[PDB]
């Protein structure tokens, strides 16, 4: 999320919880294999479905209901 | 050994194709200098430089 | 052979239609499995 | 005359938890050091079987080249 | 984070911290040089090291330990 230095010298940051055998988008460096980056974590759709609350099929989010 | 009796037609001579004045091995392409340890240390020629500035050639060694 | 278009007749050879779905197991896969 | 003779001893298998399923080892797994001076391999040639709630586990190797260097 | 605008017309979202000297990765838009954007801010194995608390070397995230 962040991390940094403060001019006192502290290190300071952030350690998100990391989750066996979620997917995770990958980015090489260069476009050269062997040099993996992972961007962000994406959840399957049942897992996404699971963890909402929202009863609504869809509509445009300026509507006030 | 091969004399000049079985030469049937020659061309050969010298080419500025390939230049190059800095050469380095780097490893492998998941170490990096700012989230780890050295990266490469790459040598050059003092007076070869002069003609030929700062070219590289990089190569990349799965082995290390 | 040219009656009615028919062409070769070894055109569908054995293997045209014979096949099977793929999976592994054939090489490397089944060495560890020898229980 | 006897050829020359396969090196080979006992290692040590350690875990980070205690295990909790019966795991399978097949013969012929590898094993290496990491040490640049000795680069000399090693392999199995009996399965063995992890018991279940188990810390460690001791199987033998034995080494590809035969000489001094085993 | 996330960034919007509400029916009423203000504006929401959020300003995550910023830090100087921070690794961030970078890709360019179209595969052409000269136009930046950051995806994500990614430390230094020894700052990560320094601001997390778990001793375990690894192990299996299903293991209840």
């Amino acid at each position: 999320s962040f991390i940094g230095r403060t001019p006192e010298g502290s290190v300071f940051g952030t350690k998100p919880l990391i989750t066996e055998g979620s997917v995770v988008l990958i980015g090489f460096l260069n476009d050269d294999i062997n040099s993996p980056i992972i961007l962000s974590v994406y959840g399957d759709n049942e897992q996404n479905k699971m963890i909402n609350t929202n009863p609504l099929d869809g509509g445009k989010f300026d509507t006030e209901s | 050994k091969v004399p000049t009796e079985d030469f049937i037609e020659e061309d050969v001579g010298k080419s500025d194709v390939e230049t190059y004045s800095i050469f380095t091995a780097t490893p492998a392409g998941m170490l990096k200098e700012l989230n780890g340890d050295v990266f490469s240390k790459p040598q050059f020629h003092p007076e070869l430089t002069d003609r030929y500035g700062y070219t590289k050639f990089e190569v990349e060694n799965i082995y290390l | 052979i040219l009656e009615d278009g028919k062409g070769s007749p070894h055109r569908f050879a054995g293997l045209w239609n014979q096949s099977s779905d793929f999976m592994g197991g054939l090489m490397g896969e089944d060495t560890s499995k020898e229980l | 005359k006897r050829q020359s003779k396969r090196a080979y001893g006992d290692v040590t298998i350690q875990f980070y938890q205690p295990l909790d399923m019966r795991m399978y080892i097949p013969a012929g797994t590898t094993f290496t050091s990491t040490r640049q001076e000795y680069p000399q391999q090693f392999e199995t040639l009996v399965d063995y079987y992890a018991e279940p709630d188990s810390t460690e586990i001791v199987v033998e190797v034995y080494c590809k080249e035969t000489g001094v260097a085993g």
